[PDB]
C-alpha cells in the first residue's frame, strides 16, 4: 500500500495490518479510532469507514462482540458521505486546465495582483436593516418617509454583473468586500443580492447554491437589508407553480436572510402580485409592489401607456398592502423629463415610498435620476461605477456629484464607496470573457424597448441561425410585432415572446399580413402560444382577438390566474423523493429549489458530486485552471487550507488521457484527465 | 477542555495531536511560512500562520503572536512541547 | 474666433477660491474686450458638475454678451446632465460626439443629449433621427480601430480628485510602466 502502486484483482484486498496496544483496554480502542482517522489513503476505497463505526460500537468496546454482532447490527453501514475536498479540487483544477472552461475560448491565465482592499473612513450609524428587525417593516417605512436625501440601492450584486457579465459575478468575489460594503456603507436602503438570473445562474454555470451565497453574505453583511428580484406568480422560475410553493419560497428566502421582496409581473396584471405581497408581509418583511414601465408617458400617440394608467395602477397596488412603490423600468426607456411627470404624479396618489429603477442604456439615466429626484423619489437603483453604465445601472458615486449642491442630496459616503470601487475595478477584470464588449451610449432602445437580457439573447438566436447579419431587420420586427401584439409589457418572460415572435418572422419571410392571411397553416413559436393561451397571465386591455384565434388554434385559452390550474404539490412527498434522487436529507430551501429548478439542481448536484466546492476558488483559477509552476491556496475552513502547487502536465497516452502532476500539502499528487480533443 | 494549541511544531506537534485526538480535544497548529509543508501544519484540526515577516524560529518564540491565535482560534490550553517557549515563564 | 477659458477646480467649493466664480467672470469681461465673437468654456477634464455649471453660465451670461459655447468630458459620468444644467442657464452652444464614439472620456452622446432635453423648456437643435442613423456608420467604422481602443471604460469620478485630462493620464500611466512603477499608479495620481 504505497504511492502509486497499482492494485490488481489478481490477490488479496490487504492494505495494511493495524494494531494498537495499551494497558487499558478503553485506551487501546482510543488509539485505533486515532490511527484509523490519522490514515489518508487515496486512490482507492478501502474499509476504513466500515472499521470506525466497529470500534464506536458499545457491543465491540465492552468486548462482549459474538460472531452475529456485525450481521445483527445495521447501524455499522450508515457511513458519512466522505468529503474528500483535496482530490475533487485537483480533478477540477485538471478538468479545467486541459479542456478549459465552457464556452469561452481556452486562453491562457493572466497573473493578476491581489484586488485593491479599501481604506475606509467608518461611521456607525442604525439602519434600515436595524429598524426593520428592531421595530418592523412599516418602521422602516416610516424613516424612508423621514428622509430628506434621496436613499440608494446597491445593484451591484445583482442587476448590475447581470446586466454586463452575464450574471457570472461569483460569490468568492462578493466575500471579498461584502464587509466593507456593510461597514462603509451604512447610509444604504438595501442591497440588491438575489433573485433575477442569479438563481439559475449559480447553479447551471458556476456550480454553487444561491442559498449557500446567501448565508455566507448575510453573516458578512449583518446590517444591510438584503432585496431580491421576485417574479409575483413564480419567484425565481419559468414554471407554473400552484400557490403553497410561492408561499413555501418566501417563508424559507425570508428566514434564510431576505429582508426586501421586489415584486413585479411580467404584465403588470395585479392578481399574480397578490398572494405573494401578503405573503412577505406575513413573514414580516418588506414588500415593494412593482410597476413596469413601457413606453413614454410623454407621447400621446402611445396612449395605452398614459399617465393614467400608472396613477391607477398605484391606487390598486397600494390597496395590497405593499409597503413601497417600485418602479422598474426594464429597458431605460424613462426619459428625464416623464421621469419627473411620473415621480411626481405617483406622489400625488399614493403615500408610499418609490423606489424608482432605471439602466443606463440610453445615456440617460443620470439626468432621469436627477429629475426623479426633484420630484422627490425615496430610493433610487445604482451600482458601484465600475459595473454601472451602459445597460447597467446607473453610477452610485456619479449621482452624488450630480446632486452635490442641489436641493437634494444622495445618502451616502461617497469617499469610502469611491475607495471600495477600487476592489470592483479590479475584480471585473476577473470576468473579461463574459464581458459584452464596445458599450457606448445607444438610443435605439427608445425605438425597440428590448431589456438588455432580451438584447443579448436575440444577438444570440440570430447568429445561431445564420441571422447574425440582419439583426437590424430583426430589431424593426420586434417593434412592429410588439404593435401587432397591442402594444406590451416586455419584460421577462413576455420579452422573450415578442423576442421569438419577431425571429420567427424574419426567418420564414412574412410581414405582419402574411401572419393574418396565412396564420393557421403556419406553427407560431411555443412562447407565443402560451402567452395567447394566458399561461402569462392577462396583458393589459387584453389580446388582439383575430389574431388570438389565428395564433390559438384548437387549444385550451385561459383567462383567470394560471396558478389556480398548477399540478398540485406536496412538500413530503417531494422531500421525500428527493432524498432517494440525491443521497441525504434536503433542507427546506434544496426542496425549494428542486420544485423550482429542477433538472438544474439534479445537475448542480452530479457537478457537487464530481467536483466539490468550486466556489471557493478565485475566478481566475476557477475559469482557467492553473498554470505550470502554478501555487495557490485555497481556503475551506477557519484554519484549514488547500496550498495546491501544479508541477507538471503529462502528455496524452493512446486512450487521450493526460496525468497531471501536483503538490497538494506537500504530498505529490498524480491526477489522470481525459485531454478531450 | 475543548481544544488545544500546539505551540510547537515537527513531530513532538504531531505526537500532541495524537494525544489530545485519542482524549476527544480538537487540535490547532502554528507554523511558520517557512514551515508551511511541514506535516504537522496538516495534521491538526485547524492551523494558523504566525510570526509574520520574522525570521522562522523567532515565529515560533512571539509569544503574543501565538496566543492571539490561541484566542481568535477558541483554544482552552496550550501545549508547549519541548525546546522552543516550553520553559519560558514570561 | 471663440476665445476660451480652461476651467479647473470647483467655483462651488470655497477651500479653493483662486478659481472661484469671480476669477471667471473677470476673464470673461477681458476676453469680450479683445473682440472675440464667442466665450468658450473648454472643461478638459470634466471636473464641471452640473450645479456649478448651472452657476458658472448663469453669472457668465450675466457678465458678458457673447455666446457661450461650453465644452465638458463624460469621464465623471455626469456630462449629460452638467449639459443639461447648462442649458437651463442659458448656454448658447455645446460640444457633443455621436454617440458610437461618445462616453467615457469622449464628449457626451449628441443622441442621447436630445432625448435628455426634450419636452424641456429648451430643446437641442438637431436632426435625432438622421443622427441615430449616421451612428450606425460610426458604430461600424469604429470596429476597425480595436488595436488603439483603450480597454473597457466606466464612469470614474476620481477625476474630481487628479484633474488630469484623458490625454495626460493615458500619457502617465504609460511612462510609469515604462520605469516599471505601473504598480504604483495610484500613489502617482496622489502626487
Ligand atoms: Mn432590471
Ligand atoms: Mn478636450
Amino acid at each position: 500500500a504505497y504511492a502509486g502502486y497499482e492494485v490488481t484483482p489478481y490477490f488479496d484486498s490487504l492494505l495494511v495490518k493495524v494494531c494498537t496496544f495499551a494497558n487499558e483496554f478503553s485506551d487501546s480502542v482510543r488509539k485505533m479510532d486515532r490511527v484509523l482517522h490519522e490514515f489518508r489513503i487515496r486512490g482507492v476505497k478501502t474499509n476504513i469507514p466500515f472499521l470506525i463505526n466497529v470500534i464506536a460500537n458499545e457491543n465491540f468496546t465492552s468486548g462482549q462482540a459474538t460472531t452475529t454482532f456485525i450481521d445483527n447490527t445495521p447501524s455499522l453501514f450508515n457511513f458519512p458521505r466522505l468529503r474528500d475536498r483535496g482530490t475533487k479540487t485537483l480533478h477540477y483544477l485538471s478538468m479545467i486546465t486541459v479542456n478549459g472552461f465552457p464556452g469561452i475560448e481556452n486562453t491562457e491565465k493572466r497573473h493578476f495582483e491581489e484586488p485593491r482592499q479599501p481604506l475606509l473612513n467608518l461611521e456607525k450609524k442604525k439602519t434600515a436593516k436595524n429598524i426593520l428587525d428592531e421595530q418592523g417593516a412599516d418602521a422602516v417605512v416610516d424613516y424612508v418617509k423621514n428622509t430628506k436625501e434621496v436613499l440608494l440601492t446597491d445593484t451591484t450584486l445583482r442587476d448590475a454583473h447581470q446586466s454586463l457579465l452575464a450574471t457570472r459575478l461569483r460569490l468568492q468575489d462578493m466575500k471579498g468586500i461584502a464587509q466593507a460594503i456593510d461597514q462603509g456603507l451604512p447610509e444604504l436602503f438595501s442591497a440588491e443580492m438575489w433573485g433575477g438570473a442569479t438563481f439559475d445562474v449559480a447553479y447551471r454555470f458556476l456550480n454553487e447554491s444561491p442559498w449557500y451565497r446567501l448565508r455566507k453574505l448575510r453573516k458578512l453583511m449583518p446590517n444591510t437589508m438584503f432585496q431580491m428580484l421576485f417574479r409575483g406568480s413564480n419567484a425565481v422560475g419559468y414554471q407554473n407553480y400552484p400557490d403553497n410553493v410561492i408561499e413555501e419560497f418566501i417563508r424559507v428566502a425570508a428566514h434564510e436572510g431576505i429582508d426586501v421582496f421586489r415584486i413585479f409581473d411580467s404584465l403588470n396584471w395585479l392578481p399574480q402580485m397578490e398572494k405573494s405581497i401578503q405573503a412577505v408581509r406575513d413573514n414580516g418583511k418588506i414588500a415593494e409592489a412593482t410597476i413596469c414601465y413601457t413606453g413614454d408617458i410623454l407621447d400621446p400617440s402611445r396612449p395605452k401607456y398614459n399617465i393614467q394608467y400608472y396613477k391607477d395602477l398605484a391606487k390598486e397596488l397600494e390597496a395590497t398592502g405593499a409597503h413601497i412603490l417600485a418602479v422598474k423600468d426594464m429597458a431605460g426607456l424613462l426619459k428625464p423629463q416623464a421621469a419627473y411627470r411620473l415621480i411626481s404624479e405617483l406622489k400625488d396618489t399614493v403615500d408610499l415610498p418609490i423606489h424608482l429603477h432605471t439602466h443606463d442604456t440610453s445615456g440617460n439615466g443620470i439626468i432621469t435620476y436627477s429629475g426623479a429626484t426633484q420630484a422627490g423619489v425615496d430610493i433610487i437603483d445604482v451600482a458601484t461605477a465600475s459595473l454601472a453604465g451602459g445597460t447597467s445601472q446607473p453610477s452610485m458615486q456619479s449621482i452624488y456629484y450630480a446632486l452635490e449642491h442641489g436641493p437634494r442630496h444622495a445618502s451616502i459616503n461617497v469617499k469610502n464607496a469611491e475607495q471600495i470601487d477600487h476592489y470592483w475595478e479590479d475584480v471585473r477584470k476577473y470576468y473579461a470573457p463574459f464581458e459584452a464588449g464596445i458599450t457606448s451610449p445607444q438610443t435605439e432602445v427608445y425605438m425597440h424597448e428590448m431589456p438588455g437580457g432580451q438584447y443579448t439573447n436575440l444577438k444570440s438566436q440570430a447568429a445561431a441561425v445564420g441571422l447574425g447579419h440582419r439583426f437590424d431587420e430583426i430589431k424593426q420586427m420586434y417593434r412592429k410585432v410588439n404593435m401587432m401584439f397591442g402594444d406590451i409589457i416586455k419584460v421577462t418572460p413576455s420579452s422573450k415572446v415578442v423576442g421569438d415572435m419577431a425571429l420567427f418572422m424574419i426567418q420564414n419571410d412574412l410581414t405582419e399580413e402574411d401572419v393574418y392571411a396565412r396564420g393557421n397553416e403556419l406553427n407560431f413559436p411555443e412562447s407565443v402560444v402560451s402567452f395567447f393561451r394566458g399561461d402569462l397571465g392577462q396583458p393589459v386591455g387584453g389580446f388582439p382577438e383575430k389574431l388570438q384565434k389565428i395564433i390559438v388554434k384548437d387549444k385550451a385559452v385561459i383567462t383567470d390566474r394560471p396558478g389556480l390550474h398548477a399540478e398540485k404539490v406536496d412538500f413530503e412527498t417531494v422531500k421525500a423523493d428527493l432524498e432517494q434522487k440525491i443521497g441525504y436529507e434536503p433542507g427546506d430551501h434544496e426542496v425549494i429549489s428542486y420544485i423550482m429548478y429542477p433538472q438544474v439542481f439534479l445537475d448542480y448536484q452530479k457537478m457537487q458530486r464530481e467536483f466539490g466546492a468550486v466556489t471557493l476558488l478565485d475566478t481566475p483559477t476557477f475559469l482557467h485552471g492553473m498554470r505550470l509552476n502554478e501555487k495557490i491556496e485555497v481556503q475551506i475552513e477557519k484554519g484549514k487550507t488547500l496550498s495546491i502547487r501544479l508541477d507538471e502536465i503529462g502528455e496524452p497516452d493512446l486512450a487521450g488521457n493526460r496525468v497531471l502532476f501536483f503538490n497538494l500539502n506537500g504530498q505529490r499528487r498524480e491526477v489522470v484527465i481525459n485531454d478531450q480533443s | 477542555m475543548k481544544k488545544l494549541l500546539v505551540a510547537n511544531r515537527g513531530e513532538i506537534a504531531v505526537r500532541v495531536f495524537r494525544a489530545c485526538n485519542e482524549l476527544g480535544l480538537s487540535t490547532v497548529a502554528v507554523y511558520a511560512r517557512e514551515d508551511e509543508y511541514s506535516v504537522h501544519r496538516f495534521k491538526a484540526d485547524e492551523s494558523y500562520l504566525i510570526g509574520q515577516g520574522k525570521k522562522p524560529i523567532d515565529a515560533y518564540l512571539d509569544i503574543d503572536d501565538i496566543i492571539r491565535v490561541a484566542l481568535e482560534s477558541g483554544a482552552d490550553a496550550i501545549h508547549p512541547g519541548y525546546g522552543l517557549l516550553s520553559e519560558n515563564l514570561e
